C-alpha cells in the first residue's frame, strides 16, 4: 500500500527526527527494529494501521518527557 | 565497624582532595574509603591518615561489638506482571513492567558482645516503585512483622548515628542486588532502541540493576 | 601501627585456628594478618575480631603518630668482585662472588607528630656477608656516621617493640631489594650442578641487613 | 510414622527458615521434614534438631504401634464416559470427561501392638467431582460399608490427632494415584491448546494427575 | 544420637535376619542400620521397628545433647619417608613407606545443652604402625597435650557406652580417612604385582585408604 507506506514513512521519520529534536539519537533502522518489521515498503495494511500505534504512542511520550 | 573518615574531615573541615595531596594516596581510592562503603583498607592508609590527622585508630575506626548479619530467602514469593509500554521507547522502569508484588523474609542474627545471637524475621513486602526521577525509580518495600522486631529497632537506634547510617546503606544494597537480581532473571533483555540524551543505549538491565531499592520502615527511619 | 592480634592472641593463649573457625575467616588470611604482615586489611576482619575478642580497634590497631622513611641514592658507590669458583659445590653467594665496596646515602625523614619534620643521613658501607646459611648469605652494611643518627637511636627506641621489630623488617627488605637490584645486573648466572638454581636466583634470595649500634635488631 | 516438627515449632513459636539457620539444614528438606509427608529423615537432622529444640528424641518422633497398612483393587468397576466439551479451550476436568461410577474394595490390614492383624474391606465408590477452584476439581469418594468398618473408625479415632491428620494424608494420596493411574491409561491426551493463564500449557494427563481425590466418610472425618 | 538396635536386639535376643524376615526390610540395610554407623534413616523403618519390638522411638533412638564437632588441620606437619622394601612382592604398608612424623592439631568444639560451645585443641602425633595381621596395619596416634583435654574426657565419659563408642567410632573414621588422603597424596602408587593370596590385586592406595587409624589417648579408652 504504497499511499499506507508514505504515512508509515513519515510518521517513522517523524518520531527519529522528534527523538534527535528531543536530543535522543535516532535512526530510522532502529524505529523499523521497533516494528520488527523487515521491509516496510511491503507489509499488511492491518500491520501499517498496528504499527501506527506504536508510533503515536511513542511520540507522544517523548512530548510529555 | 567503619572509618570515620567522613565525621573527621567534616569536623577538620578539610576536603578529600586536600587529604589526598597531603597523604599522596589516591583520590579515587581516598573518597571512597572516606565513605564507609569500602570494605577494605590498607595498612599504609590507616598509618598515612591517623598521622596527617594526629589522631589515634580510635577516632579513626568506630567499632560497636553489635553485628548485624542479613541472610535473604532463596525462594521469594514474587509476582511481577509484564505490561509492555514501549519501554524501549521510554527508559521507566514502571513503563518495562510493574510489580504486583514482592514479599519474602529477611532473617537478621543480631549478635551482642556475646555469642549469644538473637535472630529477627522480617516479612518485608513490595510497598511502591517510587519514582525518584523521570529517569529513574526506587522500589520501596515495608516490613509487614516491623512491631514484632520492635526490639531489633531498639537494637539498631542503640548504635551511633553513623553506624545507623552504615547499616542502611547495607540493609538497601544487598536489598537492591536481591531484588534486581530476582527482576533480571525474571523479565526478558527490553534493550532500549534510542538513547535518551544520546549518551548511551541501555537495557532495561542496566536500568533494574542501576535501581536502587531502599526498605522503609520506622526500624529504619533514617 | 601495629596489629596486636599476634600478641592478644598470646596473650590469651587462644590458637589461631580457633580463632579463624569462630570468627568464619580463612586461617591462612588470619595468619598472614596476625604480624600484620599483609598490608590490607578488611573492615569485617577487624570488626569480627574486635567483637570476638571483647576489644575496641584500639587494641587490634597499635599507632604512634611519629612516621619513618626512607630513600636510598640513586647512585651507590658499589665494586664488584666475582670469584666464580666454588658456587657450584653448593648454593653460596660469597664463593660465586662477594661486593668489594656498596657504600651509599639513605635520607631517613622521622617524621614528628608536629608538620615539622627531621631529615637523616646515614651512610651505609658494605660491612661483611652474614653467613644466615650455607645456602643463604645476607650482606652487612654498617652506618659510618651513626653520630647524625645519634636522634635517630632515640626516636627508633622511641617505638614499641613490635613497630621496631616492623621498620627493621622493612628496612632489611628494602635494602635487600636495592643491592639485589645493584648486583644481579653485573653477575653472569651460575647454574647450580651440584631443584635448579642460577646464580641470578641465588642473589634475588640472598638478602642484607643493616648492622648498627641505631638498629640492633 | 511422623517427626513432630509442625507440632514442635507450633508450640515454640519459630518458624521453619529460623530453625534452618539455626542448625545449617536446607530449608527445602527442613521444611519438607516439618511436614509428616517426608518418608525419610537423616541422623544428622535427628542429631542437629533434637539438640536444637533441646529435646529428647521422644517428644521429635510420635509413634502408635497400630499399623494400617491398606492395598487396593488391581481392577476396580470403573466407568468413564467421555465428553470432550473444549477441555483443550477451558481446562476444567468436567470438560474433559465425567466419572460414571468408580468403585472398588480398599484393604486396610490394622496391626495391632501383638502380630494380631484385623482386615478392613471399604467398598469406596465415586461420589462427586467437587470442583475446588475454577482451575482445578478434586474426586471425592464414598465407603458404602462405612457402618460396617464401625470398628475400624474406633481404631483410627483411637490414634493422635497429629497421627489421624498422617493416615488421611497417606490415604488422600494413595487413592489419588490410584485414580489418576486408572483414568490416565482409560482417557487419551487431551493436550490444552491454550496455556491456561498463559502462564503454562498443560496437557489433561497433568491435570488428572495434578487433581487429587480425597476419600470423604465418617470413617476419616479430619 | 543413634539408634539401639544393636542393644535392643541384644537384650531381646533377636537376630537382624529374623527382625528383617518381620519387618520387610533389607537385610544389607537393616544390618548396617543395626550398627550406628548409619547416617540416613526411613520413617517406614522406623515405624516398622518401634511396632516390632512394640517400643516408643525414645528406646529405639539414645540422644544425648552433648554434640561433638571435630575439625582438622588443612596442612599438617606431617613428614612420611619412602623404604620401598618390595611393597609389590609383600603387601605390607610398613614395606612401602614409613611415618616418620605425623603431628597436627583436631579442634573439637564440643556443645552443651546450651549454645555455650566449648573448644579443646588436640596435638595429636603419629606413633606407631600397629600391625594389626600380617596383611594389614592400624597407624596409631596420640594426644600430646591430652592432659590439657582432661576436661574433654570428663565430658566424653558423661555419655553413655554406645554414645561414647560412636564417638570413638567417628573420630577413628574421620581420622583414617584424613591420614589415608594425606598419605595417598604423599605416596606414588605402588601396585602390588601379585595378586595377595592371589584373590585379589591391590595398589598401596586401596592398602592404605583399608588401612583404618584408629586414634590412642587415655581421653578415648574404649
Amino acid at each position: 500500500s504504497d499511499n499506507d507506506i508514505t504515512e508509515l514513512e513519515e510518521r517513522i521519520n517523524q518520531f527519529v527526527n522528534l527523538s534527535q529534536e528531543k536530543g535522543r539519537d535516532a535512526t530510522i533502522d532502529k524505529t523499523m527494529r521497533w516494528l520488527k518489521i523487515s521491509n516496510i515498503n511491503k507489509l499488511s495494511q492491518k500491520q501499517i494501521a498496528e504499527a501506527h500505534q506504536k508510533l503515536d504512542a511513542g511520540l507522544k511520550q517523548l512530548d510529555s518527557e | 565497624i567503619r572509618n570515620r573518615l567522613s565525621e573527621l574531615l567534616s569536623e577538620r573541615g578539610l576536603k578529600i582532595s586536600r587529604v589526598a595531596k597531603d597523604v599522596k594516596i589516591a583520590r579515587s581510592s581516598l573518597t571512597s574509603m572516606a565513605q564507609n562503603d569500602s570494605e577494605m583498607i590498607r595498612y599504609d592508609a590507616i598509618d598515612k591518615l591517623c598521622s596527617y590527622l594526629h589522631i589515634s585508630p580510635s577516632e579513626f575506626f568506630e567499632h560497636n561489638p553489635i553485628n548485624f548479619d542479613f541472610t535473604f530467602d532463596e525462594e521469594p514469593n514474587y509476582k511481577i506482571n509484564d505490561v509492555f509500554e514501549g519501554f524501549e521507547v521510554t527508559a521507566n522502569i514502571t513503563h518495562a513492567f510493574s510489580i504486583e508484588n514482592f514479599d519474602f523474609e529477611i532473617l537478621v542474627d543480631v549478635e551482642l558482645d556475646n555469642r549469644q545471637k538473637l535472630n529477627f524475621d522480617l516479612d518485608v513486602s513490595y510497598k511502591e516503585t517510587e519514582k525518584i526521577t523521570n529517569s529513574q525509580h526506587r522500589f520501596i518495600f515495608t516490613i509487614k512483622n516491623e512491631d514484632e522486631n520492635i526490639g531489633l529497632k531498639k537494637y539498631v537506634d542503640s548504635l551511633s548515628a553513623g553506624l545507623k547510617n552504615l547499616l542502611f546503606k547495607k540493609i538497601n544494597q544487598k536489598l537492591s542486588g536481591y531484588v534486581s537480581e530476582i527482576i533480571v532473571k525474571n523479565i526478558d533483555d527490553i534493550e532500549e532502541l534510542f538513547p535518551n540524551k544520546g549518551e548511551k543505549s541501555t537495557t532495561l538491565h542496566k536500568e533494574i540493576l542501576q535501581t536502587d531499592s531502599r526498605l522503609s520502615s520506622d526500624i529504619f527511619k533514617e
